[PDB]
């Protein structure tokens, strides 16, 4: 007895999950775009040590 | 102070002062270390010291001379100090070495031992100078890709490649009537400057220094120089200041002597009025700490430098300074303010009325290169005086509230963490 209410609020529930997933991919693509471009160089040290 | 221009186009600029038993005469040019390319980067370094070199010294000390030369990124410098009474002597010192007779400093001789000497001082400075050299690849971060970053000594790399055909090319450019001040400072008055100039006739061509492609700009970055081998950390910090002829010239001064400096060894530096002493004297945080604001003709620099043992604790100094940094948008008080105009008033009267005729003649040609003139001063005193509490929170939302910062380190710099917790400590989340 409860089928026509439960495929209305499920409506309202994939909508907002859908969204918030979509947001958080480009959040974390943000906030991680200074490691992914780092950079690395290497002088070997002079025999002195 | 007075300026004057001759019928010929050079620009005199004489301050007389007749309680010193020296005197000092020089040409200031208004090409740096901010005019070269990748390539020649070193070319402003070794011509200092061809001019510094032992045949052209002794030549001078003969007839109770010295020699002076500084480089910097907007001016360089050549003076000679001798006796009041001999400033023609030094006339036609400096006349027989950048007007009449050039070519014999330029020997092979002369130039292969002046450009090993250098190598080793370049090779000196990399290895042993620390917060030296971390203030130096703060520039070479900030300002990447652009004039600005060039170092003023040049590299180890680029000095091996300069052959005298090199140091010719940038005379040519630079060297010109137009980019020229003749200054004088001590005891020598305006007029027998001016006219035993006007006696030697000096044709001097119309040339015109070359303009630059690239403007200035500032971006935000890091460069990390790690080595464990080493017994404290380094660290450089800064946002975009302000450049030279701005209108918020004197608040970004100011705000630098609000946090000031720090040694931790000496008992009435622990003493000053500045509430981030509270926070990091518990602990011990640090050795030392210097607040600066640098400003060049088209940007500048605002922020510190320091040096701890404490390796462990690196990431609660940084965030300690920081959220101070913060309270000059939000809630600065009065008597800070107050305590910082007599304090900037006190060290810019030590700058510009030193004892020394050559640190004279060196700031008043760079300032007659970019305006024209100088301020006095009693008119600097009078800006500093009419600088409200309004006019901190004014430029300090502006210029530090969420903005972008530049970093640079070497040592035992682990606990340094990444860019992005340290460029979050820059608003603080409650307003």
């Amino acid at each position: 007895p409860e089928h026509d209410e439960r495929k209305r609020l499920g409506l309202k529930t994939v909508i907002i999950l859908s969204s918030l997933y979509l947001l958080s991919i480009w959040v974390k693509k943000f906030k991680w775009a200074g490691i992914k471009t780092r950079k690395f160089v290497f002088n070997p040290p002079k025999p002195r040590k | 102070a007075e300026v004057t221009q001759l019928s010929n186009g050079i620009v005199v600029a004489t301050e007389h002062n007749p309680s010193a038993h020296t005197a000092s005469v020089g040409v200031v040019f208004g090409s740096g270390a901010a005019n070269e390319n990748p390539y020649n980067n070193g070319v402003s370094n070794l011509w200092k010291n061809i001019f510094l070199s032992k045949e052209n010294s002794a030549v001078a000390a003969k007839e109770g001379l010295a020699l002076s030369s500084n480089i910097s990124r907007d001016f360089q410098s050549y003076i000679v100090s001798s006796l009041p009474g001999s400033t023609d002597k030094s006339l036609d010192f400096l006349n027989q070495s950048f007007i009449q007779q050039k070519a014999n400093l330029l020997s092979s001789s002369n130039f292969e031992a002046t450009k090993k000497s250098v190598l080793k001082q370049v090779q000196d400075f990399e290895e042993n100078d620390h917060p030296n050299r971390v203030l130096e690849h703060l520039h070479s971060t900030a300002f990447q890709n652009t004039p600005l970053s060039l170092p003023t000594r040049g590299t180890l790399e680029s000095l091996e490649n300069l052959v005298v055909a090199d140091l010719e090319s940038f005379a040519n450019n630079h060297f010109l009537n137009s980019n020229a001040v003749v200054v004088g400072t001590g005891n020598i008055k305006h007029e027998d400057l001016v006219n035993s100039i006007e006696s030697k006739n000096l044709s001097l061509q119309t040339g015109t220094k070359p303009v630059l492609k690239k403007k200035a700009a500032f971006l935000g970055s890091e460069v990390r120089l790690r080595d464990d081998t080493l017994p404290k950390a380094w660290i450089s910090l800064a946002v975009e200041g302000e450049p030279v002829n701005s209108p918020n010239y004197f608040v970004a001064k100011l705000a630098a002597q609000i946090f000031g400096s720090y040694n931790a060894f000496e008992p009435a530096s622990r003493l000053q009025g500045i509430k981030l002493l509270d926070n990091i004297q518990e602990y011990q945080l640090c050795d030392n700490f210097n607040h600066f604001s640098l400003s060049y003709k088209d940007s500048g620099l605002w922020g510190f430098s320091t040096a701890t043992r404490n390796v462990t604790m690196i990431d609660d100094l940084i965030h300690f300074t920081l959220k101070q940094w913060n309270r000059l948008t939000i809630s600065v008080t009065d008597t800070e303010v107050e305590r910082a105009k007599s304090l900037l008033k006190l060290q810019l009267g030590q700058l510009y009325e030193s004892g020394n005729p050559v640190n004279d003649a060196n700031l008043l040609g760079a300032e007659v290169l970019i305006k024209g003139s100088k301020l006095s001063l009693g008119e600097a005193f009078k800006k500093i005086d009419a600088i409200t509490v309004k006019d901190v929170k004014a430029w300090a939302g502006k210029r530090l509230w969420d903005q972008d910062i530049a970093i640079a380190g070497t040592g035992q710099i682990e606990g340094l963490l990444d860019y992005m917790r340290i460029r979050s400590d820059m608003s603080m989340m409650r307003w």
